[PDB]
């Protein structure tokens, strides 16, 4: 199986956060 | 099996016994002179809610109703992927639209569940139910065209496929089709994620289709209200040869009666290719193509 | 100044009156192989705490002393850029290694922290290790464990992010120093950057009980960095060459060991030349413990 991640942020295509957990308003 | 429904689960918690969340951010995500507002909230479920892309999970708001009994649950549709906005799997996210309108008699009705959300505060707890529903969960085909038709909240299973699609990266699902967004709201100060679908067009600009329906704002050539479905006819001969395809999926949600406006463009659409549209949407949802979730 | 510092803040946040954040997530991220852990925690700041890459921010750990007071602060780097992982600057992250020596009280206390609960924050503290300011400059940063916290800081700003006031064109070069591969902390976030900027930036791990030179002796990061004697040396002659250097105390003995010899070679003497750098605000050094 593929190794463990040693990266919090393995699950997205560019290793970080895709976007704001708090979105920007209009 | 034509959507992603690998093991499954529902109903892991119910009414009886909630699983007690707590809100970890709570933002409201819409201009202050939109006609209502909208919040985007993250809460912590420790991982025990199994949900996936397109279910929905309910809500106990605090307190008792007018005969002494817990608030019966509301069901929110699933704004986040099935790992979070956090990419944790530690998550749920929901898109609540609070509920203020007032009645001919001028009194104001205030929804219990909805205000009750949107109040929440870091923090807080919140009683959650579920997952809850298979109605609209994605195809399975990674090649598919996902036509996407929402209203206002009717964003969130939209937004939560859009994450698993263009954000996440997956042993077994790699998206190569094609989504096409049609969202529509009232005004520009209502349009929810747009900054998020923004980024979604810069990663994959041939794979992502996007479009608002403003309809207090926009108009076509002839001066008509850009509702959801008058987008759509800007696009009648792209929409309508891709709607023939066994390899499109369309997908519907939001406030109810966004369903008779559809149906009025799509009756056109089919009646110049010599086709009775109505005949035609019962094929299409018994083939798996035409998922709708509507409520008032 | 050749740092970041404009409008730089320290101490907005006192341990009398700390800044009460909340956990957002907490993962390890360690294998379950390593000897140890370490874990990476998010925390909501509401965007209170103006920090920038290269500081740290003080944890007032819960609980009492032994007379029943509160815990002394424990500081620790940032590890995130200042927009966050997120990138809406309002959340702070850290690396957090569990210490047992008698268990740690705050590294314990953090990397047993839940989403949701609240978190006493100080500061933001530190100018030592800002960033240079020159965009097209090198920057060499030598870490070993958890030392490896600013410099996650400072490549997100470099490679991960984008600013209309900072497009970073120069050369930035990690050495990681680690025990085990289980160990090698953001490994998969260095290796993204390495294929998104394969010209600026450069990578090299050191892992001790894995890997040996030619010699056959333990990979440290000296030992790694000695690799690249003449590579290094270079770098280290010109003035837009930035050094910095975070972890456990201790790893600057072995270092300083393996730049005698470089400096040697040119009839320089390492010790001073060193001071000479540490002056020019181009060997920046945080190690502890
Ligand atoms: C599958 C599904 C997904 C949903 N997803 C979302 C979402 O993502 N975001 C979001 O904001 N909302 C969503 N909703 C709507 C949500 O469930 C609540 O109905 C809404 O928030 C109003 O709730 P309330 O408790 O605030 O209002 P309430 O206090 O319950 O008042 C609602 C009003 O409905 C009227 N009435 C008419 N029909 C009914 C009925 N069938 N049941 C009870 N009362 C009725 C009454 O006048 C009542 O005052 C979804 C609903 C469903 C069924
Ligand atoms: C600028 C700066 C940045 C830092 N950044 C980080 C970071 O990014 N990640 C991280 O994990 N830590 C970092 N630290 C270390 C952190 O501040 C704490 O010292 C560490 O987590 C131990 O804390 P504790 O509260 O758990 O231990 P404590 O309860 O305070 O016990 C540790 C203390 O034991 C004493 N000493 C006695 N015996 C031993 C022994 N056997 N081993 C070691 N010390 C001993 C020392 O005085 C040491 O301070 C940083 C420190 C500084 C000054």
């Amino acid at each position: 199986k593929t190794e463990q991640p040693l990266s919090p942020y393995t699950a997205y295509d560019d290793l970080k956060p895709p976007s704001s957990p708090s979105p920007t308003k209009p | 099996s034509k959507k992603q429904d690998e093991n499954i689960v529902v109903n892991k918690f119910k009414p009886k016994e909630p699983y007690v969340g707590r809100c970890l951010l709570n933002t409201k995500i819409t201009g202050d002179d939109a006609p209502g507002e909208t919040w985007h909230m993250v809460f912590s479920t420790e991982g025990e809610v199994p949900y996936r892309e397109g279910q929905s999970i309910g809500i106990v708001p605090d307190g008792i109703d007018k005969n002494g009994k817990p608030h019966k649950l509301r069901l929110y549709s699933i704004a986040s992927s099935a790992i979070g906005d956090f990419g944790d799997s530690k998550t749920v996210s929901l898109c609540v639209k609070r509920l203020v309108y007032t009645n001919d008699a001028g009194e104001v009705v205030k929804g219990v569940c909805s205000n009750f959300l949107c109040d929440l505060k870091p923090g807080s707890e919140v009683k959650i139910t579920g997952p809850v529903g298979k109605e609209m969960l994605m195809p399975k085909d990674p090649n598919a065209t996902v036509i996407m038709l929402g209203t206002g909240t009717g964003i969130a299973p939209f937004r939560s496929f859009l994450w698993k699609m263009f954000f996440e990266k997956h042993e077994d699902y790699q998206f190569n089709g094609l989504a096409w967004l049609f969202l529509g709201v009232p005004t520009s100060s209502s349009l929810l994620y747009k900054e998020e679908f923004e980024k979604m067009k810069e990663k994959a600009p041939e794979n992502f289709r996007l479009d608002f329906a403003v309809s207090r704002e926009q108009v076509n050539d002839k001066g008509e209200k850009m509702y959801i479905q008058t987008r759509m006819a800007q696009y009648a001969e792209e929409l309508w040869e891709l709607l023939k395809k066994d390899n499109t999926f369309v997908y519907m949600c939001g406030l109810k009666g966004m369903e008779k406006g559809i149906d009025d463009i799509m009756v056109s659409l089919a009646a110049k290719d010599g086709i009775d549209w109505i005949e035609y949407k019962r094929t299409l949802k018994k083939a798996e193509q035409w998922n709708v979730e509507v409520y008032l």
